[PDB]
């Protein structure tokens, strides 16, 4: 198997314990190949989600992104959720040796994400830059 | 055998043929039992008891591709207001090491005429046409008497032996393609366009000529049918004991000691036709390849030369029957140039109607020349492989590159070696820029 | 009141796709800051376009997946072709998808109109004056298309076409002169003959330069051969 | 991007002038005497069109036209 | 300046009295200008559409679509030999080289005399009697290299 | 009517055309012959698709999709392995003779047989003969002719013929040296010659009066405007 196939990640373990922690559903598997699952977290989950991941038996500890995009002009949006802006989180677990994506789906009339920075101390810069750049506002 | 005796029995034919080939005129024809069939179809048989018997007769199309020709009058529409329905006889053939038409032609003309006279009123076709080619001259001059004999002696006419039915004959002399000979194209250059063929599932018996409801069947095809309603039915099905019924005129061709046509019935191997009719091989010639049908079919060796001369039995062989005219090829000529000279006349005699065809032919032609001249390139016989493997049946408009290409695919299965010998120089398609250093791979 | 659908053809100029405008360029419009740098090196700013709902610029928006009726250029990515307009409608072949532009504006009446009683009687002949025919080419009966420089090459050499039994009472020849007075002014054209013209008529090519299009159906006097 | 290999990037790097202005540089400032980085290229012995000094069928790897009324099949 | 002959017209309205349509005669008629005057001209091409009623692109095709319509000037004698496999077998390059030797030009081309010219055929539908050539309505078959100039002296 | 590309589900129309029915769902099938307003014949054979019988089928059938039925019931496949190769097979064919000019050619950015040799996926070449050159001919104030460039699709004669009416287009010659355009050199007097620009898919009728003052594609500001 090639190194650039659109993969879907299921066979992670992490997917393995969302699916055990918060349900099968409530939140979506996105298949890409950006060679990290990529999972669509709903807005009121994503505090505890990154909970979860920070106290794993060999937790997420890193923040190592956290940035909006604009999706009202993206027309290839299958098996995504209906957003009108996206607020993701790239998380890296170096005892795992892996990394994780959490996507959060925002419309236009609420662009608020619950804030990060009480978990990562590092996102206060991205969410001032998310702030900055887009119109998402952080509570 | 040693001695061949013609009889009407078992050679439907070619039994009143003259011995001094010469043409059978209209009194000789009529002396030798000619326009009984005719007679027993225009009096005492309705055009429905006709396609029903030429159907459970089996007459099978005699062009090449052996489809049963009470099927194609049965797919004529029933509709009581179509009566311009027309009978189209492929006359013209331009296939290579196909001449079974020429005999049938030039020395019975009015077994054409009555065999046509026949299918029309099978049909209920009020005007035939004789598709012929501008080389048949003499058959051309043979079938115009022919026709001038018969609507004088009453026959070819207006109301036929007191019948009612009204039917006229023609004679087309094409200006010469060899993509003429199929049926749609046939079709189109009757009409005085550009031969290109046509697409089916639209049928020429549904929608052919001018919009009407035609159909197009050989010479051969036309002339076995005066033998069915003149003689029998279960005498036509009893005069071979195989599922190909009929007789077939069969025959070798190419430096054999006696090069000719013989009427046979099918199941006859064809390693009886040429150690027998046709005499074997020449006085040091050792007999290295043959085709079934000329120059569309696919080549065959010794070990195939022993199956009998069937449209099923040199099907599962990975080949067809086509015409039922071998074509000899000896161990003195190349493999390579024969199927480059194959490769020239599809590809200078193809229509320029479709991409494969038009632009993989040339490509075969040149990819052949190089391996002629000892220029070949590493990557010409897979690229030839590739050729044949994306213009078979469907990827093309019409079937004219299957058969082209069908030589080459057999060429490349056997005779590969050389093949192989033809490329000595490397494969170089780009040349130096001398100021851009060149994507040289591994 | 009548004249009231015109604000349905297209939408205002605050008219967005999803806050942003449509572009009148391609996003691969090339040489930005060369394109006015003979007169100016300092680049311009971009014209405003405060009265339709265009940018004159490439940021805006020509996806064919955009609810808008209007498109300015089919472009699609693999689609480089005129070919790229089957991407802007909802079925290749038909409607363009969101709608197609420009309003009926009319809407067919409940009853119809009267027969008309005024039916005209046949078309005599009089001597001394002849019934001027229009013919309306195609490339020279337009007042903007032959100022097109391209045009002057395709528009026929002005001409005046005659039947061949008023040529024989003109005694005139095809493709020589004649001389017609109209408005007081005498002009000569060179003559053509003409098969299915009837006769008593002349025939003109509307539009022209000194043949104005309201010349048909006017009628012309002294037609002499000069 | 160039296939004709015409606009060219020279190792001469001593240009700054005094006015923005003039450093457009027009066609005549541009185009030099002779072939520099790729000599022997020549796009127009590729080309299919009808050249000055090259006929139809005189570029490289290109047969000579033949004719639609041709005697030949 | 083309202008068709009384014969000629009155055999085009013959051939269209046979068909259905007269572009159907378009192919006829266009054999019967090349039986009378040797080729196909450019004028004959309009002369066609003009009796018939078809379009002049229509004629053209056809008179350019079939190998034997002749629209360039040819000799008298039009030689058509064998140019398929069978007579590849038996040989049709020594007669080719034969007929190149003794008429010094090249297929495609004529004699300067405007006698010969020399064509390559698809079939001649003979195979089975040897080498194949076709010359003014002529076959003949079973050649070879030696027969060539005896068979092309006899002609005019 | 529902029909089934790449195991997938859609729902179409049934009595149109398999081609215009995959690129009304915003599928990409190449095509270079087919017209949604000339109809549909086979002069190439690029919009080559994998036909099956039924659901569980392995082998298919390549068929064309412009001449196809959109039936229910269909299975077909796009960008299988054969179909795919097929279709760079076919572009690779109708580029083996094409003069190597598209910079100094009138299409450029607008041409369909760029975007289609790009599509299938096709760069390399092992080609190494000879090419096939035509002369051109003068067609009057507004048609450029450039008889090199043609891939013998027979849209433009189509077109001319058949739907314009016109008498002046038309095919001539044979196998390979096809030709399309007047039997001499003239104007072409149909009213909607200019259409024939846009018609070709390659450089081979192109506008003068563009051809004149030339710029690509791309550097156009275009508008949406009303003769
Ligand atoms: N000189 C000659 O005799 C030559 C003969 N051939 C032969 O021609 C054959 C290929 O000819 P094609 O017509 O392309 O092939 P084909 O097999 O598709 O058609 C042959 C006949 O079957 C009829 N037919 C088949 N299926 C039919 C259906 N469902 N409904 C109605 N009619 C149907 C057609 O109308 C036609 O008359 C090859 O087998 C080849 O050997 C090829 C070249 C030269
Ligand atoms: C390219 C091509 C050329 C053909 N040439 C001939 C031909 O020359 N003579 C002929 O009888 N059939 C020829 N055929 C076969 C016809 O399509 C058709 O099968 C035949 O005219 C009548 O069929 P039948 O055998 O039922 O009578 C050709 C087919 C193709 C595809
Ligand atoms: S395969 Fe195509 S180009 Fe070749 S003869 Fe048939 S229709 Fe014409
Ligand atoms: S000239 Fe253009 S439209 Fe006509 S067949 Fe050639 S590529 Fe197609
Ligand atoms: S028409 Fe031919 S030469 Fe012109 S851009 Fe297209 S592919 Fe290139
Ligand atoms: S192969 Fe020459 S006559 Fe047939
Ligand atoms: S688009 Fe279907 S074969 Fe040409």
């Amino acid at each position: 198997e090639p190194a650039w196939q659109t993969r879907d990640h299921l066979d992670d373990p992490v997917i393995g314990e969302l699916r055990n922690r918060f349900g099968p559903d409530a939140f979506t598997v996105q298949a890409t190949r950006t060679g990290v699952p990529v999972v669509w977290i709903k807005r009121e989950q994503l505090l505890e989600v990154g909970d979860f991941l920070k106290k794993l038996p060999k937790p997420y500890v890193m923040l190592f992104d956290l940035h909006g995009m604009d999706e009202r002009l993206r027309t290839h949006r299958e098996g995504l959720p209906a957003a009108d802006f996206s607020v993701f989180y790239h998380l890296i677990s170096i005892d795992r040796n892996r990394d994780i994506m959490l996507k959060v789906a925002l419309a236009e009339n609420d662009l608020h994400v619950p804030t990060f920075t009480k978990l990562f101390p590092n996102a206060n810069w991205y969410e001032r830059e998310t702030w900055d750049l887009f119109g998402i506002t952080f509570d | 055998m040693k001695n061949i005796i013609r009889t009407p029995e078992t050679h439907p034919l070619t039994w009143r043929l003259r011995d001094d080939k010469q043409p059978v005129w209209l009194d000789e024809y009529r002396s030798k039992n000619g326009y009984e069939g005719a007679r027993k179809a225009l009096t005492g048989l309705s055009p429905d008891e006709i396609v029903n018997q030429v159907k459970d007769a089996g007459l099978k199309g005699r062009g090449g591709a052996g489809f049963s020709t009470g099927l194609k009058w049965s797919l004529m529409p029933k509709d009581e207001s179509m009566n311009i329905r027309y009978l189209l006889c492929n006359a013209d053939e331009m296939e290579p090491g196909t001449y079974k038409d020429r005999l049938l032609m030039e020395q019975l003309p009015h077994l054409l005429v009555e065999g046509m006279l026949i299918s029309a009123f099978a049909l209920k076709a009020y005007r035939g046409y004789i598709f012929l080619r501008g080389e048949y001259i003499e058959a051309a001059v043979n079938l115009r008497r022919a026709i001038a004999e018969a609507t004088e002696a009453g026959l070819l006419g207006k109301n036929i032996m007191g019948t009612g039915f009204d039917f006229e004959l023609f004679v087309h002399t094409g200006a010469g393609r060899y993509i003429c000979g199929e049926e749609t194209a046939l079709i189109n250059s009757l009409e005085g366009r550009r031969a290109n063929p046509r697409s089916k599932p639209p049928f020429p018996a549904t929608s052919g000529a001018w919009g009407k409801p035609t159909c197009v069947n050989n010479v051969e095809t036309l002339c076995n049918v005066p033998a069915i309603l003149a003689n029998g039915v279960e005498w036509y099905q009893n005069i071979s004991k195989s599922k190909d019924a009929g007789t077939k005129l069969m025959g070798f061709s190419g430096r054999v000691k006696n090069p000719g046509l013989w009427e046979l019935p099918f199941g006859t191997t064809a390693r009886e036709i040429l150690e027998d009719y046709a005499g074997g091989m020449r006085d040091g010639l050792k007999f290295k390849a043959w085709q079934p049908g000329g120059a569309g079919t696919d080549f065959l060796t010794e070990a195939h030369l022993d199956l009998p001369m069937e449209f099923e039995s040199i099907g599962k062989a990975g080949s067809r029957l086509g015409t039922a005219l071998a074509m000899a090829v000896d161990h003195e000529i190349n493999m390579v140039s024969l199927v480059r000279n194959l490769e020239e006349f599809f590809a200078r005699e193809s229509c320029g109607w479709c991409t494969p065809c038009r632009d993989g032919l040339p490509w075969s032609v040149k990819i052949l020349r190089a391996l002629e001249r000892g220029e070949g390139q590493p990557g010409d016989i897979e690229t030839l492989e590739q050729l044949c493997r994306f213009l078979g049946p469907g990827k093309t408009f019409c079937a004219h590159a299957p058969g082209a290409v069908e030589p080459l695919q057999s060429a490349i299965k056997y005779f590969r070696e050389e093949f192989e010998a033809g490329i000595k120089q490397p494969f170089s398609n780009t040349h130096l820029i001398n100021g851009i250093q060149p994507n040289l791979l591994k | 009141p009548e004249l009231a659908g015109i604000k349905d053809a297209a939408p205002d100029a605050t008219f967005r796709i999803r806050g942003q405008k449509l572009a009148r360029e391609p996003h691969r419009y090339s040489g930005r800051t060369a394109m006015r740098a003979n007169i100016s090196v300092h680049e311009p700013r971009q014209p405003q376009d405060i009265d339709t709902m265009f940018t004159f610029s490439m940021e805006g928006n020509n996806q064919p997946t955009a609810h808008r009726s209007q498109v300015p250029f089919a472009w699609a990515p693999g689609w480089n072709s005129p070919q790229a307009w089957n991407k802007f409608q909802d079925e290749v072949g038909g409607k363009l998808r969101f709608g197609d532009p420009g309003v009926r504006l009319f809407e067919t009446s409940e009853n119809g109109l009267d027969y008309f009683t005024s039916v005209p009687a046949r078309f005599q002949p009089q001597d001394g004056k002849w019934r001027i025919a229009p013919y309306y080419h195609l490339f020279g009966s337009d007042e903007l298309s032959q100022r097109a420089p391209v045009f002057q090459s395709r528009m026929p050499q002005p001409y005046i076409k005659l039947n061949p039994a008023d040529a024989a009472k003109l005694g005139v020849n095809a493709g020589t002169r004649v001389s017609f007075s109209y408005d007081g002014n005498t002009v000569t054209l060179p003559v053509e003959i003409a098969e299915g013209l009837t006769a008593g008529q002349v025939g003109l090519p509307m539009g022209m330069s000194g043949i104005a299009p309201v010349l048909a159906g006017a009628h012309l006097e002294d037609l002499k051969e000069a | 991007a160039c296939p004709t290999t015409a606009i060219q990037l020279t190792p001469d790097f001593e240009m700054g002038e005094y006015k923005r202005q003039d450093l457009v540089y027009e066609k005549e400032d541009l185009l030099i005497s002779g072939p520099g980085k790729y000599p022997e290229y020549n796009f127009y012995r590729m080309a299919g069109m009808a050249i000055d000094g090259k006929d139809k069928g005189e570029a490289e790897n290109e047969a000579k036209p033949i004719d639609v009324k041709s005697l030949l099949p | 300046a083309f202008e068709l002959s009384a014969a000629e017209r009155e055999a085009i309205e013959h051939e269209m009295h046979h068909y259905e349509d007269p572009r159907a005669a378009s192919i006829e008629a266009l054999k019967i200008v090349q039986k009378q005057r040797g080729w196909v001209p450019d004028g004959a091409i309009h002369a066609i559409a003009d009796v018939l009623g078809i379009p002049a692109s229509d004629v053209e095709g056809v008179a350019t679509f079939y190998s034997q319509i002749f629209r360039q000037p040819v000799g008298r004698h039009v030689i058509r030999y064998c140019d398929s496999v069978v007579c590849h077998i038996n040989g049709y390059q020594g007669i080719q080289a034969a007929l190149e030797k003794k008429l010094n030009i090249k297929p495609g081309q004529t004699t300067f005399d405007g006698r010969f010219t020399l064509l390559p055929t698809c079939c001649l539908g003979n195979c089975d009697k040897g080498p194949n050539m076709m010359i003014d309505e002529d076959t003949h078959a079973h050649l070879t290299p030696e027969a060539i100039p005896e068979l092309l002296e006899r002609y005019k | 009517a529902t029909i089934h590309v790449d195991g997938k589900e859609y729902e179409v129309n049934g009595a149109d055309n398999l081609l215009e029915a995959c690129l009304s769902l915003g599928l990409d099938i190449p095509y270079f012959c087919w017209h949604p307003a000339l109809g549909s014949v086979g002069a190439c054979r690029q919009c080559a698709v994998k036909q099956y019988q039924n659901a569980e089928d392995t082998r298919g059938r390549l068929v064309m999709s412009c001449m196809t039925p959109a039936s229910d019931g269909t299975f077909i496949s796009i960008d299988d392995e054969e179909a795919k190769q097929f279709r760079e097979s076919v572009v690779e064919w109708l580029m083996t003779n094409h003069p190597h000019d598209c910079p100094v050619c009138e299409e450029g950015g607008n041409c369909h047989l760029q975007d289609m040799t790009v599509m299938t996926g096709h760069s390399f070449r092992r080609y190494r003969f000879t090419k096939r050159t035509h002369r051109n001919q003068d067609l009057g104030p507004f048609i450029s002719h450039e008889m090199n460039r043609c891939i013998a699709c027979y849209r433009c004669v189509r077109y001319y013929k058949d739907y314009a009416g016109g008498t002046d287009l038309g095919v001539y010659g044979a196998h390979d040296n096809v030709y399309f355009g007047r039997p001499e050199d003239g104007t072409l007097e149909s009213e909607f010659s200019g259409n024939l620009v846009e018609i070709c898919p390659t450089g081979v009728f192109t506008d003068k009066t563009h051809s004149e003052r030339y710029n690509r594609k791309w550097d156009m500001q275009f508008a949406p405007s009303i003769c």
